[PDB]
């Protein structure tokens, strides 16, 4: 949403750009939720009791 | 003549400050008492600091971790058993430290269960890996050899060991008397055959020690130490009925054999959750008339427990009621770290042990005082290597008669020699560890934690940086004030996640009052939808979305937190449902109820962080840029039958927290729990317009997911159904909506020869057969190194035979029924097939009804297992150490990637496995199940799931959509 | 911030719990003609940064800029084995997205083509 | 080749020599002390001096 300025030229890291509905799936390019979508999580759980 | 005391039932975890309030004043001593103590203790420590010492000196001398100390002692024992010493010397100089680091570590450990395993050409420039390689890189190969030779003198002088008990006993032989009592190695029988082996070892030990007892009366005769866990394979509160009937005659038989040689016979004290059950066993055994006229029966009592003083009262009343004299051992306690961890995992309302060392020291002295006043009926044995503790107990005895001190061979030697020089009427008993190689690892681990601990007196007295006066600080001067009794940096389990969120409450089954109340509370506690009703539900959820999405995040979070409160407030009702509709055992139901509440509080907390405020983006002056996250629309939540409350609620509250409305379709088998949960959410603050329950078949589920107005799907269940859902979503001409799918796995575990077989066996049994293997994370495929494969397989099979299969409402049940007849048929078909295709190691006896018993098959290769089989069925593949790559490829080939277990002492091997695999959850040296919300974010990849992980920090965002608002503020 | 270090999870004493984020596999990156450099590079460097290798298919109208960009990335430190440029029609794009070994698709372009890509992904077993 | 020196002299000259000698065997930065401390890994004793300084302006001791 652009209020009282033009609607174009989204700046990377300033206006994370991307739509919903028919416009897109997300996450927004140039925003903080983008990279995670390209990755997979891994949890490593280690019983450390034997060490102390 | 007095009354036999009632079953022991002291409060499990009372407040430390109240205890400190009584112990602090009572510890006061007059100046001349303190002066004698000070002098005695100073003299003992001076003697200590004067030989060739103990494990502590070795750990300190080479700055060894406990793991490194363990590896060297294990290598040392294997080298001591090479027939020709020159062969060992040659190995040490020429092979050890040159290379084959992991091979040496693996072989020497395998030697402990499979002697034939231990009996190449080392290429130069080998990367130093493994515990020994890392040690060599740090200290250099020559120092490692020197450290290994010292471990050899320690193993040879301080342990009495053999491949079998007969070899150990022959080795420890003195017409002379043994100058040592026997601390027998065994603990924790995993199988019926283990329980018989330990029984026979104790029986053999008693004859050997009897034939060399000398001709004096008690207390000047040798003793033997015994562990109840060694004598019974399911020594646990929930198996109390079978324990009282099976273990007592065995314990009695050994006590009689001991009585016949007029020996001291001591029942060791184990974990806090076994205290009550052991006292039950001990009382029933002591009551037998065959033990009259013998003063050597006794037990250990752990002063690190808040209940110790009450145990002493109980034991005294037992002695008076049966008119016996007892020899009673006072120790501090060997399981402290375990008790802390267990109370935390189990969400207990406190710790059964003190959490400040000085409180244990205080309570020990208070208990010694109490025990001394119970002479001569009770003969107290003070097991400690602390010079201050010794000096203080000696002062309070005001004499030297009617009690003894105790120590372990290889510890306290200089202390007690000096004590004997300064007080010639002082008695002390020295115990030697005696047993088989196959029991050494479990014992070494417990032993090494103490000689390595920074708080340990023994370690400190061996550290000359620590001045003598510091070793003599009185425990009361370290505590100062009652409110300081608890350790300031150890939270109560309910505060484990503070201040982020509250932890759910659990129950200690080992506290009979707690378990009885839970069993009591629990005992005291649906038409399908038409496709039209499902469509009306979506439309109604679509209408409620606008208002729910605009409800402030704090308000949405408050409803989740109230739902958590209501779940825990009504736990008995929900547990009853989980047992009756889910077929779950009490521990599994309680755990699911906890997980359900944990989901609510966790998504609530992550919800406030995520949706509570907008994120300001950097940018030019005269412009504001704000990023927010809004609900997407109507989510369809589809849930499975195996966690019909927690996964049901996890998925639902996540969607709701993100500001979506929800239509929830539970599994056909479990709609009643779903309906109760939904009514509870409504009661907690979820508007009727934001959440609807639609029940029925896959046809109903497909009606929901084909609806054009839904904004996303969250699904947990079969892989095939997820794809059909994904295809139905992709087929629409509308928006591409998110699919969050958690699907099954063919979960593997890898165990090498450095892993402790008893422990692996426990973890394999749990992971594969708990909940009748009806967990998505359940172990399906065990890979085990060939050198330990026979022993590991036999132990898992023996352990699985001890599992009680039956009605889940019975407390003694381990394995309940599978969910329905169709499930049983698919499992029985896989079983029939595997019987014709693969080696069968175990096929358990199922009760009549909807039951499948644990089965164990060995496959020639992993490729023989092609399907996820959702039941108590373990498949095992044995492999050669050099063929680990084939194992990893075999795991990659299935395409699944949910959970993976790794069991090994070797950090380089563990890390190499983690690096290679892409699995969602890796569990190292523990079981593979029971993912905890916010601790183990749970979820798989590949055929196992899409992400993001439930119960983790990336989950909530997927249910939401981003919005950037950019305002030109320059006009202002 | 995201892939540089693991996130330590709260939990019981005597146990460690770490959350990491790993590359998924091979990403297919499909880019439009209207921002033939920046959207091309946005999608590609995102996938690469997350630790995926990438097969990039630029719009048929704008391959010259895509090839220069890919060559620049190689020079900047992206190994040849981690990034490949495949040029051509929608049919080539469909070959890439129907491939059973890819781990994800990042796409910017027409609504109709996105759905066809989504259906081809969903059709796989 | 290596030459080994023995300290040689009178008692009346020992104290001055002992003092200077002991400062080195006691110093934390001393190679000899560190190599005798098994907490210090072999690789740490082998750090190159240039890698410890890194930059000219870091040559002087900051404290
Ligand atoms: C012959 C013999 C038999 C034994 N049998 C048993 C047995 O059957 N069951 C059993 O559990 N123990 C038993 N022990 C005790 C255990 O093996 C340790 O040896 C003993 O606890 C060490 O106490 P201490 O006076 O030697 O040493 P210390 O260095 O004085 O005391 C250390 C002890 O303090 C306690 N402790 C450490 N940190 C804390 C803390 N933060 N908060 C509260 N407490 C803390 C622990 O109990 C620890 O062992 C036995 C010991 C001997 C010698
Ligand atoms: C046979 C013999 C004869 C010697 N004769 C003399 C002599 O005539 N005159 C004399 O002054 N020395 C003399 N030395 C040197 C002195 O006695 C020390 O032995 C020597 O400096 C130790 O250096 P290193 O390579 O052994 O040890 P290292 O542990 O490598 O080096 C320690 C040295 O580093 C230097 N140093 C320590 N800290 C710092 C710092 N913060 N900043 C800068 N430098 C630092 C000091 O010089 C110190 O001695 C002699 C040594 C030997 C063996």
């Amino acid at each position: 949403i652009y209020v009282n300025r033009n609607m174009i030229g989204a700046v990377v890291g300033v206006q994370p750009f991307g739509g919903n509905g028919l416009s897109g799936t997300g996450p927004k390019a140039g925003g903080p939720h983008y990279l995670a979508r390209f990755a997979t999580e891994q949890t490593v759980t280690i019983n450390t009791a034997a060490a102390g | 003549m007095p009354n036999i005391p009632p079953p022991f039932t002291a409060p499990y975890a009372p407040d430390d400050a109240e205890i400190a309030a009584r112990l602090l004043p009572a510890s006061h001593l007059s100046p001349p008492q303190e002066a004698r103590i000070h002098r005695t203790a100073t003299r003992l420590i001076e003697a200590i600091r004067k030989r060739l010492g103990g494990v502590e000196d070795m750990l300190r001398e080479f700055a060894l971790s406990t793991k490194e100390g363990l590896a060297l002692m294990v290598l040392a024992e294997a080298l001591l058993r090479v027939p020709d010493a020159r062969t060992a010397d040659q190995f040490i100089e020429d092979k050890l430290g040159e290379g084959d680091f992991i091979h040496h570590e693996t072989k020497s450990t395998a030697f402990l269960v499979n002697a034939s395993a231990w009996a190449r050409v080392i290429q130069p420039g080998e990367t130093p890996d493994g515990t020994i390689g890392r040690l060599v890189k740090r200290l250099g190969a020559p120092a490692v050899r020197t450290a290994t030779r010292q471990a050899m003198r320690l193993m040879g002088n301080h342990f009495v060991l053999g491949e079998t008990i007969e070899q150990a006993l022959e080795r420890g032989k003195p017409g002379q008397k043994t100058r040592y009592s026997f601390d027998m190695l065994g603990e924790g029988a995993r199988t019926a055959a283990d329980a018989r082996r330990y029984f026979d070892a104790y029986a053999s030990a008693i004859e050997t020690i009897g034939k060399a007892a000398g001709n004096h009366a008690l207390p000047d005769r040798p003793g033997i130490s015994v562990k109840l866990s060694a004598l019974h394979p399911r020594f646990e509160a929930i198996s109390r009925a079978r324990v009282m009937v099976e273990l007592v005659p065995q314990l009695l038989d050994l006590a009689q054999r001991a009585k016949a040689h007029d020996l001291n016979f001591t029942v060791d004290a184990e974990e806090a959750d076994r205290l009550e059950l052991s006292l039950d066993v001990i009382a029933a055994t002591l009551a037998d008339p065959s033990l009259k006229g013998w003063d050597g029966f006794g037990l250990a009592i752990q002063a690190y427990q808040k209940r110790a003083s009450a145990v002493i009262d109980y034991v005294d009343a037992l002695a008076r009621a049966h008119d016996r004299k007892l020899m009673v051992r006072l120790v501090k306690g060997a399981y402290w770290d375990t008790e802390i961890k267990r109370a935390q995992e189990r969400g207990l309302d406190g710790y059964p042990v003190f959490t400040r060392k000085a409180m244990t020291d205080l309570n020990y002295v208070a208990c010694a005082s109490k025990l001394l006043a119970l002479r001569p009926r009770i003969f107290p044995q003070f097991a400690t290597h602390n010079a201050l503790t010794v000096a203080t107990v000696l002062e309070m005895a005001e004499g030297s008669s009617g009690f003894e001190f105790q120590r372990l061979h290889g510890m306290g030697e200089a202390l007690y020699e000096q004590l004997a020089k300064d007080h010639a009427d002082i008695a002390y008993r020295t115990y030697a560890p005696v047993g088989s190689h196959r029991d050494l690892l479990a014992y070494l681990v417990r032993r090494l934690l103490e000689n390595g601990a920074n708080s340990s007196f023994v370690a400190q007295a061996a550290d000359y940086r620590v001045p003598v006066p510091a070793l003599l600080q009185r425990p009361a001067d370290a505590i100062v004030r009652p409110q300081a009794a608890a350790h300031p940096r150890i939270p109560l389990p309910c505060d484990l996640f503070a201040p982020e969120r509250r932890n759910s409450r659990g129950v200690e089954f080992g506290a009979r009052t707690a378990l009885d109340q839970l069993l009591t509370d629990v005992k005291a506690e649906i038409a399908d939808a038409t496709p039209d009703q499902a469509h009306a539900a979506v439309a109604a959820a679509r209408a409620g979305f606008a208002g729910w999405s605009r409800t402030p995040a704090g308000i949405r979070a408050a409803a989740l937190e109230q739902a958590a409160h209501l779940l825990e407030s009504r736990s008995a009702h929900f547990i009853a449902l989980l047992q009756r509709e889910g077929g779950k055992t009490l521990d599994d139901a309680l755990s699911e109820l906890r997980e359900a509440a944990d989901f609510c509080r966790y998504y609530a907390a992550q919800g406030r962080k995520l949706f509570g405020s907008e994120t300001a983006m950097p940018g030019p002056t005269g412009e504001s840029n704000a990023l927010t996250m809004r609900g997407r629309g109507v989510f369809v939540a589809i849930s499975p039958w195996n966690f019909p409350l927690a996964i049901f609620l996890g998925q639902v509250t996540a969607a709701l927290m993100a500001g979506n409305s929800v239509v929830a379709k539970p599994a056909e088998q479990t709609p009643r729990i779903a309906r109760e949960a939904v009514a509870l959410l409504h009661e907690a603050g979820i508007p009727k317009s934001a959440l609807y329950l639609v029940t029925g078949d896959g046809r109903i589920g497909a009606a929901l997911t084909a609806h054009p107005d839904i904004a996303g799907v969250v699904f947990t269940g079969s892989t095939e159904v997820a794809r059909s859902i994904n295809r139905a979503l992709a087929a629409k001409d509308g928006p591409i909506v998110p699919l969050i799918a958690e699907t099954g796995g063919i979960n593997a575990m890898i165990a090498d020869a450095t892993a402790l077989p008893e422990q692996v066996a426990d973890w394999v049994v749990t992971s594969a057969f708990r909940s009748a293997g009806q967990r998505c994370s359940a172990l399906r495929l065990l890979f085990v190194q060939e050198d330990v494969a026979d022993r590991m397989i036999e132990m898992v099979a023996g352990a699985a035979r001890e599992l009680k299969i039956g009605d889940p409402s019975d407390v003694a049940t381990h394995v309940g029924p599978v969910i329905d007849v169709e499930a049983k048929q698919r499992l029985d078909a896989h079983i029939a097939r595997m019987k014709t295709e693969a080696r069968l190691h175990f096929a358990g006896p199922a009760p009549e009804g909807c039951f499948v018993a644990p089965h164990i098959f060995e496959l020639t290769e992993a490729g023989q297992l092609t399907e996820e089989v959702f039941g108590p069925i373990l498949h095992v593949v044995r492999y050669r150490p050099e063929n680990l790559e084939r194992v990893l490829r075999a795991i990659e080939r299935t395409g699944y990637g949910l959970t993976l277990g790794v069991h090994s002492r070797i950090d380089d091997s563990i890390e190499a496995i983690i690096d290679r695999v892409q699995v969602g959850n890796i569990y190292v040296n523990r079981n593979m199940i029971g993912a905890v919300v916010g601790v183990q974010p749970f979820g798989g990849n590949g055929l196992s799931g899409t992400g993001p992980k439930a119960g983790g920090p990336h989950y909530l965002a997927r249910f939401a959509t981003e919005q950037t608002v950019t305002i030109n503020t320059a006009a202002a």
